[PDB]
Formats: C-alpha cells, structure tokens, sequence
C-alpha cells in the first residue's frame, strides 16, 4: 500500500482541477 | 511609440495568420485598441464570435447574389 | 469613439458599409452589454500559456512559436493596456485546422430572406 | 449537366416536416415554422469532428448498451464508409448518427400527451 | 494506496475543483 | 420598514447619484433582474461562503483582505443579529474586488446603447 | 442590540472597503436589512449589480458626451 | 385500451395550483398558468429512467441526510411496490419522488414573501 507521495498528489490534484476548469469553462462558453 | 505599435501590429497580424485567425491588421488593430480600453476578453469573445457569424452570412449572400 | 471604431470594425469585417452591418453590430452591441460572469484568466502569463498549450495541441508548434513570439513583442512595445485580456481574446478565437470546420449549412442561407 | 433538382435546404426542411408529421407541407405549417427557428439557431459544434473518434465514440456508446456486436459492426460498418470515401463531411454524418442512436434497453420515458399543447 | 493524509488532501483537491467548477457554472 | 422593492430603488439612486426619472431603464432592469429566477447562489452556507471568501483571499495574495472578511465573518457569527448570515456571506463573496487589479475603465463604447 | 447592530455595520463597511465594492453605508443597511429579513441573496446580488452597471453606463455616458 | 376517466390535465394543473396556493381554482388563476407553463416547458431527461436506480439514489440521499432507517425504510418500499406491479411508471414515480425527498435538518428556503412584488 505505497502511500501516494505528496508530488503524485499534487500532479493528480493538478490533472482534476484543469479537467474541471475546462469543462467549467466549456460550459461558460457554451 | 509609432514604431513599437507597428511592431506590435506586425507581430499579432503574423501570429493571426500562423494561428489562421482570419484577422487583418485594421480589424487587428481595432481588437487591440478596444482591448487596451478595459473591456472583458469573454464578451470580446462572444462578441466577435456573433460578427463572424454575421460576416460569413452576408459573404454567403454576397457570393449567392454575385 | 469606440462604438464608432466597433462599427467600423463590424462594417470591415463584413465588407459591408456600416448602414449595412446595423444587424451585426446591435448583435455586437448586445453580447457586450450582457453581464458576464468574470474571466478565468486576469493574467497575461496564464492567458499566454493557456494559448500556447492550446496551439501546441492542434499540433502547430511552429504556430505557437509565433504566437509566444507575437506576444513578446506586443509585451515589449507597450502599446496594449490590458495584456491578459487581449491574450484570452486571441486564445479564444484560435482555431484548430487540423478540425474540419463544421460548414455552416447553406440552410443558414434560406432564413435570411 | 443538371444535378438532379436538390431544392433548396428550405424546400428539403419543408418536404422532410411534411414527411415526418405525414400531413402536406401546408399541414405542418407550425411544425414547418419550428423546424424554421432550430435551423436559423446558431448551433454549437459536434462533440467530435474525426471521423475516426467519432466512430470510436459510435462504438464505445453501442458498447455501453451491451450491444457489442452492434458494436464490432458499427466499426465496421465505420471502416467501410471510410473506406468508400462517398461522403464529403464524414464528421458530421458521423456526429448526426451518434446524435441519432437510440438505446433499445432503456424503456422509453412515454412523453405525456401534454407536449402536444406547446406544438400548436 | 494513497495514504490517509495523502488520500484526503487529494480528495480535498478534487473537491475544491469540482466546487469551483459548478460556482463558475452557476455564476455564468 | 421599507418595503425592499422601495429599499432597493433608493439603493440604486443612491449608488449611481442620479434621479429617478434618469434609471429609469436600470430601474426597469433592476425589477426586471430581481423578479427573474435566479438560479441558486454558488454558496448558501454561511460558513461555507466564509470560507471560500477566506480561501479566494489568500489565492489571490490578498492577505490583508483575508484577514479583513475573517474578522467581519468572527463580528457577524459573534453579533447574532442576522438571521440568515449564508445569504450576506454570499452576496458579500460575489461582491468582492481585488484591489490590486487596477479598475477595467469602462470602454466609452457601452455609451452607444445609452442613448 | 442597536449597538450590536451598528458593530456589524462598521464591520460590513471595513469588509466593503477591503475589498473596494463602493457600497455606502445606507446602500449597505439596506441590503443588511433586506437579507436578514428573508430576501434571496442571489436577487439583492443582481440588483446591487445592475445598480452599479447603471452608475458606470451613466459615467461612460457622461464620459463620451464630454 | 384501458383510459381511465381522467379528468383533463387542465383540471388537474387548476386543482394541483388550487391545492399548492390554499386558493381557489379560481384565485389560482396565475398559478395555474404558471404550471401549464411549466409542464409545457421543454424539459431536460430525467436524472434516472430505472425504477430500481431511482430507489437506490432515493437510499443514497436519505443516508446521505443521516437518515439511514429513512433510507432502509425506502429501500424496502421500492422492493415491496416492484413486487406489487401496482405503479405502471415506476421509473418515473421513483424519480419524482427521490427529487421531492427533503432532508428534515435542511431548514426549508421559505421563498421570501417579495416574489409577489412583480406579479403587479
């Protein structure tokens, strides 16, 4: 159970939160 | 400052015409005067989207009526 | 004044006289009357990189390469006020080639009449 | 040499309301005038404009309605499409069939007669 | 597995995302 | 006890400095906006809104501000005389404005539609 | 609690200058008022926000007349 | 075919606005309207078109609102009305009322009485 190091932490946080940004701002264009 | 703004206009017509933007250096220079005057670059955005829509009609009816 | 400057953009645009372009720019005048939520992007370096990753997407490195190029000149010539706003413009209005335009249906065409 | 008469998107919109209410043009008049609005309405782009992702996608939802042999076969049918190379905006067909589909397992949501109030 | 303390900051990441993303939604 | 539609319009002639007979159009907006259904607030929790104004504060490098809606949020929840504290929460995180991003002067081209 | 009540209104106050929303103190009263007494936030929201619209249309009116 | 003598759905938006006002049909006049318009809206799909889903989220929310005996109490009523074969639209009855299921701690947003403003 290899603890997700606080780097592979933030990169996933990072990769959420542009994939929520662009759909958020997908939905503000549209 | 003449020749900064002309630099500058060169620039973005050359990088409109690399993105293939469809901008010419009046409308160019027009986008970044309204931009330098404050306004919002989303309504901007969906502003322009409306007159490109509107251009590519009356460009269809100028080419159906020629 | 900037509602003159703006027709005449529309009237250029268009190929049009600015008589000519009255729909268009009530259109224009209408989507920037509207109130807009606030932009993503204030800043000119994430407006910038957010066009770039863009650019680099459809495959245009060569492109992007101009674009960064463009915008540190426009940068260094001091000419623009509002750097970020100007860089989500041009971000916003960037088009894919590589995409096959959705040709707007000559059905467009018949409601104009 | 004279391609066949396609009249006019219009005349095809105006047929295809006739064809679809099974009533005259004349007959489908409002339905005619709806038809009219939706087309006349600036449209946002497909989902996706790749013949090839818009296959896949084709494929993916046949898939997910635990038809995969309808599946394997949109894919195939999608290869010899590509293959035939008859249709200009392989896209936008693609996208249209996709937006078309209908997924037989789910039991239809009976649209309640009250709709038709709106139509008139 | 994610650790615990690694796990929740994650999952607090992606919450403040998705919570961002519908506030832009609905202020749009 | 004004009635909030009165309260409202004596807010608007009071934040544009102008008569009544001159909003007119706003005071026809403003009514118009405030009768329209909205859909629901990003926030409508109070201590969900206080924290989110905290945390946009702090992103923002606005740290003086930060510590200003946190000791405005501590004076409300201490105080008790609001009965909803979400909604003013609310209205005062939409209402926030960087003070460091210098005032987007109104383009002179929004005079078009004015007359 | 008219104490306490004017507590919250210079605490409102110092918030709204922190954060440069232009609100005066009446203007900010009133809304105080028509929250605690029920009103959606989201409709006091968009009428403080056609208000303020309504200032600077009529300053960029004053502006381009000048 | 089996078509129950139901009073039109004009009377039963005139009762259901008279019912919700605490007015008369006639006092309702407005709200009666303004659910004809609502009906006739065009509304987006339904968040779930599966009985047993509908049921299932309905569980979710109610635990989700720590009402666990709640939402076991749902659970067995779901399973107890698909065994019955009583309700023609399951599907849709589970969805309205998962959507109608209110948390009793969430204090009910009491629309302020100035909507009433407008309306003159």
């Amino acid at each position: 159970n290899a603890p997700l190091t606080s780097i592979q932490i933030r990169f996933i946080q990072n990769m959420i939160q542009e994939t929520l940004d662009d759909f958020r701002e997908a939905c503000h264009r549209d | 400052n003449l020749n900064a703004v002309r630099e500058t206009m060169d620039v973005l017509l050359e990088i409109s015409r690399i993105l293939n933007t469809g901008l010419d250096m009046e409308t160019l220079s027009i986008c970044v005067r309204l931009c330098e005057q404050g306004i919002n670059p989303e309504a901007l955005s969906s502003v322009i989207k409306e007159l490109r829509k509107a251009t590519e009609a009356l460009k269809a009816a100028e080419n159906m009526t020629s | 004044s900037p509602n003159v400057l703006l027709q005449n953009l529309c009237c250029r645009i268009l190929g049009r006289s600015e008589a000519d372009v009255a729909q268009q720019f009530q259109y224009a005048v209408r989507v920037i009357g509207s109130n807009f939520a606030p932009t993503v992007e204030r800043d000119e370096f994430l407006v910038a990189e957010k066009i770039k990753k863009e650019l680099i997407r459809q495959r245009r490195e060569a492109d992007a390469a101009l674009f960064s190029e463009l915008h540190r000149k426009l940068h260094s010539q001091g000419v623009l006020k509002n750097k970020w706003s100007i860089l989500y413009l041009l971000l916003s209005l960037s088009e894919d080639p590589r995409r096959q335009p959705s040709k707007v249906s000559s059905y467009a065409t018949l409601f104009a009449q």
